[PDB]
């Protein structure tokens, strides 16, 4: 239910909502699992 | 609803290009937890217990015993719910602007729906960082004519009950004195069993390129910023110190650990912008559409933040 | 004016500390409290909370209250309050009492006397004496630790 | 002194008649009410609830509020307030409004329908030079200092 | 000189790092608050009215009616943008408040301002009120953020 998902199909404007504050958290946990921050 | 609705298909589409906030670096993975509320309050309960007078010696008999007191708090947090409008061309008039590089009247200042709305949403993200960083939303360089907002809304630099250092004006340039002040703020931090997490310093570019030079005859293979690294293992249990540099701030250095347990952020899932489903349409080809972002969401032990402005005259 | 400050705090408690942690104005009781001790409890008339308390009368329809008072009219000290039901925990002057009093906006040893708003003053017919200095909660709310052990002779 | 009473209710409401069960002072909005009408909201300062408002310019840090105020300086009608936001809904004094109003608790009874009326400097409607309104009815009278009446307010005169 | 969009190009692409102080230009054209609910009306433009007060002005009835600056008793509306393609104002009658940046004469919050011969307004008949001190951006052209709310004395 994200609008990452190529399949996803958002019959109402609520499930898209839903769809963009489910890209939203991906996107955050994405950048924090690919973040390095630099010691020293 | 993406046949029916050109709109919403224009955002899922060009939503991928809008840039990650920069808050993000802020705070650790875990101290982030989403919240389902658009606006309102939530409620936290803390139990304190506190010694009311010396023990009493129990020699021979005795009937009046000194008590251990209790204290409730209730802790509230806020969010708000705040909206932007922005004009653009409409998607059947589009094909009378499109020109041979660009699309839209240029001399009227109009842009199709995607490219309004992928600059409106990064002003909003702008603003939202801001925000966070400074506790007051205001657009005026100067920081003047801020909206109101409720109790209970604050960011990291206007944290109440937390510790606060003023480096004089007269050693606005003197690292040493800076350093000084640092120390102190570090001495008054009170971390207590949350000790062995990693810190976070956040600095102005000044700040930054005064850290920079070697430590002071001066000395080698020494610099103020690993000196100040040091300073901060010393009592973080030798973890972790990060240090960032944000031109939102001035002249002030802010240190607070990355334990969930003293500071916590957590936002609404809808504080990102987001498009609203009402668009304004009329006979001629401008149409409006609604951006809606909520804040507040940011819960801090108090006596955890240290918070050092450098008095430029 | 409350015992339980209405507006929440924004902010968690830090409790890694165990020192002054006591001079709250929710610190209801005593510092010294015995098992044998009489208490009471009246309808409040008002906030006589932490205040010394005396009998009020109405037209007589009703049953009588306590209200914030003191000189020849004190009948008590008010130690607590249950807000739900406007019940004020009455501590008699007749039984001795050792906690934290609204004071008059003092050095320890100094005699105290209830005022006609039920709050302690320097110095005559109540035994109180202050066991340290005023603390100041807000700009007009001053608390300080004393000891009443029934009333002097004139 | 609020939209809702502080105070709770101790008996259920009465849903059997139909006439009269308007002359509340939750009544927000107005009576008769257009689609093309311009709302907007503001930062409150003090309670301007179902008052005429006037603009507050403090020190210049934080915004301009909206206070209960009239006379010369009379910017609009307040409406509604959200008290959780501290926001009030004001209907510019250009836009025509017609609604129920607090009236000033002096010579209550001499208002009568037909009436002209003025803002005062409270933000309360008494009888008659400067703003163009009408009463539609008689005073009601809600609590022992609360009055309200049915007035038309349609803009600014000569 | 007067133009909404300055006819000299630009040497330099601009830093679209900061966000604060980035509205005080002249080619604002509108209000800073804008309902859905409000009217606007184009008229033939006689001369440059943009950002400021207009009134109606009759020719000799060959041509129909066209606005051209100006205020005072005469004041129609308020000119917030302009189309020079068209020589076309819009226009915001009196009737209708409106918020935004207009000129002022060549001044604090709360200060009462009424519109001159030349569409330009200035301190203290009271027609708007001032939201802030007057922002420079030419030697002669100073703008002021009003709030007009029609005409009362």
């Amino acid at each position: 239910a994200s609008l990452l998902d190529s399949n996803f199909v958002p019959i109402n404007f609520t499930e898209f909502v839903q769809a963009i504050s489910n890209t939203y958290k991906q996107r955050r946990i994405q950048f924090y699992e690919n973040l390095k921050r630099h010691k020293r | 609803l993406f046949d029916e609705n050109y709109y919403a298909k224009a955002v899922a589409n060009i939503i991928g290009e809008v840039k990650d906030p920069i808050m993000y670096k802020w705070f650790s993975p875990d101290q982030i937890e989403d919240v389902d509320l658009q606006m309102g309050y939530q409620k936290t309960v803390k139990w304190d217990a506190f010694l009311n007078a010396n023990p009493t010696t129990i020699a021979n008999e005795v009937n009046t015993i000194s008590t251990i007191g209790f204290s409730s708090e209730v802790v509230r947090l806020n969010y708000l719910k705040l909206q932007y409008k922005f004009r653009h061309l409409k998607q059947t008039s589009e094909k009378f602007y499109t020109s041979d590089s660009y699309i839209g009247d240029i001399n009227n200042n109009l842009l199709p729906f995607a490219q309004a709305y992928k600059l409106a949403s990064s002003e909003i993200i702008k603003l939202i960082n801001h925000f966070v960083l400074t506790g007051t939303v205001s657009i005026q360089k100067d920081g003047k004519n801020q909206k109101r907002l409720l109790p209970n809304m604050y960011g990291l630099l206007n944290m109440p009950e937390q510790i606060k250092e003023e480096v004089a004006s007269g050693d606005k340039d003197k690292m040493d004195k800076i350093f000084e002040k640092i120390e102190a703020g570090l001495s008054k931090l009170e971390l207590g069993d949350e000790f062995s997490t990693p810190m976070m310093v956040i600095v102005d570019p000044a700040t930054s390129l005064k850290l920079v030079k070697p430590y002071a005859a001066a000395s080698s293979c020494e610099k103020w910023e690993d000196v100040l690294i040091q300073t901060i293992k010393a009592i973080n249990n030798r973890e972790d110190v990060y240090i960032e540099t944000s031109n939102l701030l001035k002249h002030k250095i802010l240190i607070y650990p990355l334990n969930s347990e003293l500071i916590k952020f957590k936002p609404s899932k809808y504080m990102l912008p987001t498009p609203n489903e009402q668009v304004d349409k009329d006979s001629t080809d401008v149409a409006h559409s609604y951006i809606d972002f909520v804040l507040g969401g940011l819960l801090a032990t108090r006596k955890t933040i240290l918070q050092v402005n450098i008095k430029q005259s | 004016l409350m015992k339980n400050p209405q507006q929440d705090s924004g902010l968690l408690s830090n409790s890694i500390d165990f020192r002054d942690q006591n001079l709250i104005f929710s610190n209801s009781g005593g510092v010294c409290t015995s098992s044998k001790d009489k208490i009471e409890n009246y309808p409040a008339k008002g906030y006589p909370y932490k205040r010394g308390v005396k009998l009020s009368f109405g037209d007589g329809t009703t049953e009588l209250e306590v209200e914030a008072g003191g000189g020849d009219d004190l009948y008590g000290v008010c130690s607590d309050i249950d807000e739900f039901s406007g019940m004020a925990t009455v501590i008699p002057i007749t039984n001795n009492f050792t906690g934290y009093l609204t004071l008059k906006k003092v050095n320890p040893g100094d005699k105290l006397n209830f005022n006609q708003h039920g709050e302690l003053e320097k110095v005559k017919s109540v035994n109180a004496i202050a066991l340290s200095k005023a603390h100041k909660l807000t700009e007009d709310l001053f608390i300080v630790l004393a000891s009443v052990f029934g009333n002097r002779a004139i």
